[PDB]
């Protein structure tokens, strides 16, 4: 197995998670114009957030632990046991904090309590996503990119049709639900192809509790968290300078252009947690952790310029097919944030190396020394030249940050504080 | 681009005219019904009627004791209520969708309904 060979499987169950997302985005758009998607931004982005968070965000921990003891069958049925019952008694407490305050949530959602049993549906839904993002980080803890692609492809396809049967059945509330099901209903194939390709027994996921496991996945989940807030919280206040200089149609120039590409990197970067994250789980030597690394960055780096260069050429073409005709000026963002995305892909490489070593202090600096890069150059650069200024502060912060990658990487490996 | 009249305090028994106006042009493609809510409980569902072929549905509460209709002359929709009991007190508010926002069997989910009036009282003592 191989961090390319990954690459072929991903790529195409991420081409029809995007093929299908189109499919149903346009048939939201048509059956229910803006009204229907200015009511469904929140209830959308919720659906984002609960895909790591109704598992409490131990997703990669899962896959770290799996991949250190998958020859250590006693260990393995501990590391599985306990992420269930993490898992379960979590989505458990989510599920009633969702029913209990549905109308809070609603309001919150909606601007009305109107959603109320839709919210109360959620609460069930969201049991499925977090099931079912625990069976494929499993399968990438055993480095199974076939099971992984197989359950995500299948699962996208019924998730179409799920959507379709739900909206024209229950007309847009209908499809809201059919919006929450599409993350949810993987964890049907997910367990079909876990059990029958013979990865675990099907008992290693019956609920039990270590506390050292559960110590050590916690440290996945408070390194969700900070996730969750830091380069957020830098993005916010990122369009603040924006608004304050600008009009709302470059913030709007550069919202398109972040939001595009961080899907663009979402889709370059799927195969790491399925192969980098577990391999480099496995290794401790530092020869063996730097062939790996090394390896990996020969591979990535001239795969994603190629692919990001191939892009910039398309630009005219990449927003005319994926974006709404409302803004056409951003073309001249293209090159600089491409430019910022291959680099942050190379620093992606070290990121999950220390995912794949559960530092969570070295995740921390890891996150700030990108904000504070992040916020240097915004601060210089959006006042002078707006949605431009803001694609050259990320790509600013990004040539910083990969290279500062390396020159903490080659301290460490060197040993240079022993 | 809703707006109500009619209710108020009436003696149980007695009948009551609530009516509801639209504004805009397009009219007689929306789907119109009316919904209440009482102090202390949600929305729910009283009646519907259609942008098509006229049909109407009612909630098992009202049904032989209200009537929903609809005027696409005037753009206005009605409801007329009979046999009024203490049930019955709550804000009844109009509301407006159109026919792909209901589907084939949620034309009774208040939430399918984007374009909302401000409501009128209705006290039966
Ligand atoms: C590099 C890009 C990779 C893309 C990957 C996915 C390829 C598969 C394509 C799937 C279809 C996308 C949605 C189609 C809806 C078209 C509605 C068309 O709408 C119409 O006809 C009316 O005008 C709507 O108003
Ligand atoms: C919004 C933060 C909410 C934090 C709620 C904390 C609840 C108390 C429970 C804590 C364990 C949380 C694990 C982290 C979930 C973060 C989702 C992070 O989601 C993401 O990063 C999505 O991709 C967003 O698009
Ligand atoms: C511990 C915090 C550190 C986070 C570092 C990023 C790890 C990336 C993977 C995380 C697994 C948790 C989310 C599962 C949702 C995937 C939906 C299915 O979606 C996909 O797989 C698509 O390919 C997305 O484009
Ligand atoms: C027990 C087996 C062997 C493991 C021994 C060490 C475990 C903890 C170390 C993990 C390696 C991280 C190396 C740094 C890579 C650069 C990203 C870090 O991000 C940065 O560059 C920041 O700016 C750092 O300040
Ligand atoms: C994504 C961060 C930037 C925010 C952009 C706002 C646009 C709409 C929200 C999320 C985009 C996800 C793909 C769009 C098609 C829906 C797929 C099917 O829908 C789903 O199941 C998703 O979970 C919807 O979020
Ligand atoms: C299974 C090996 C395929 C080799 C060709 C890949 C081209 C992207
Ligand atoms: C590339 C695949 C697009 C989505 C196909 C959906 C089939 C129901
Ligand atoms: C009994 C297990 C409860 C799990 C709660 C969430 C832990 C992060
Ligand atoms: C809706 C199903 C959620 C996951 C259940 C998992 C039972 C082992
Ligand atoms: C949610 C708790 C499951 C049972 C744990 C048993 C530990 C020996
Ligand atoms: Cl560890
Ligand atoms: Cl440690
Ligand atoms: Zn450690």
């Amino acid at each position: 197995v191989s961090l390319a060979k990954a690459s072929l499987w991903t790529a195409a169950s991420t081409l029809v998670k995007i093929g299908a997302g189109l499919l149903v985005g346009k048939l939201l758009a048509v059956s229910f114009g803006p009204a229907g998607l200015g009511l469904a931004a929140n209830f959308r982005q919720l659906i984002t957030v609960l895909g790591v968070l109704a598992g409490a965000g131990i997703f990669n921990g899962v896959t770290k632990y799996v991949a250190q003891y998958h020859d250590n069958p006693q260990q393995l049925r501990r590391v599985v046991g306990t992420s269930s019952a993490m898992v379960l008694g979590f989505s458990t407490l989510m599920a009633l904090v969702f029913v209990l305050a549905a109308a809070p949530i609603s309001q919150g959602l909606f601007g009305n309590t109107d959603y109320q049993g839709l919210v109360r549906l959620v609460a069930l839904v969201q049991m499925g996503i977090a099931w079912g993002n625990l069976l494929l980080a499993l399968m990438k803890g055993f480095r199974d990119a076939a099971g992984n692609a197989l359950s995500l492809i299948v699962g996208s396809l019924i998730g179409v049709l799920a959507y379709y049967v739900s909206y024209r059945l229950g007309g847009y509330e209908g499809a809201l639900l059919g919006l929450a099901l599409i993350p949810a209903l993987v964890v049907i194939p997910a367990a079909i192809m876990l059990i029958k390709r013979g990865v675990i027994p099907l008992s290693y996921l019956k609920p039990s509790w270590d506390n050292g496991l559960a110590g050590q996945l916690s440290k996945f989940t408070l390194m969700a968290l900070i996730t969750s807030v830091t380069l957020p919280v830098a993005y916010i206040m990122m369009r603040k300078l924006l608004a304050a200089q600008y009009s709302w149609d470059e913030v709007g120039i550069w919202q398109g252009v972040s939001s595009i590409s961080d899907a663009y990197l979402q889709f370059i970067t799927a195969s790491f947690s399925v192969y980098l994250l577990p391999t480099l789980s496995r290794l401790t030597e530092k020869r063996d952790i730097t062939r790996e690394v090394v390896k990996s960055l020969k591979f990535v780096l001239p795969a994603v310029a190629a692919a990001s260069f191939t892009v910039w050429l398309l630009r005219d073409f990449a927003i005319w097919l994926l974006l709404s005709n409302k803004f056409t000026a951003m073309r001249d963002l293209f090159a600089w944030q491409l430019v910022g995305d291959v680099l942050k892909v190379g620093a992606y490489v070290f990121g999950y190396l220390v995912i794949a070593k559960a530092s969570l202090r070295f995740y921390i600096l890891a996150e700030v020394s990108q904000f504070t890069l992040l916020m240097v150059f915004a601060h210089w650069l959006i006042p002078a030249h707006g949605a431009l200024g803001a694609a050259q502060a990320y790509m600013a912060t990004y040539i910083v940050y990969f290279s500062l990658c390396c020159g903490v990487f080659l301290l460490w490996r060197r040993r240079a504080l022993e | 681009q809703l707006v109500e009249s009619g209710g108020g305090l009436v003696q149980a028994g007695g009948s009551l005219g609530l009516s509801c106006a639209a504004s805009g042009r397009t009219f007689s493609n929306y789907v119109m019904a009316w919904f209440r809510q009482a102090p202390g409980k949600e929305r729910e569902f009283v009646a519907r009627i259609s942008e098509s072929r006229g049909t109407t549905d009612y909630a098992d509460s009202v049904k032989g004791r209200f009537t929903i209709s609809r005027d696409n002359a005037k753009n206005t929709i009605y409801l007329q209520m009979n046999s009024l009991n203490p049930g019955d007190t709550a804000v009844y508010s109009c509301a407006a969708t159109l026919p792909a926002w209901t589907g084939i069997i949620g034309g009774r989910r208040p939430g399918n309904y984007p374009y909302w009036g401000q409501g009128t009282q209705v006290t039966v003592s």
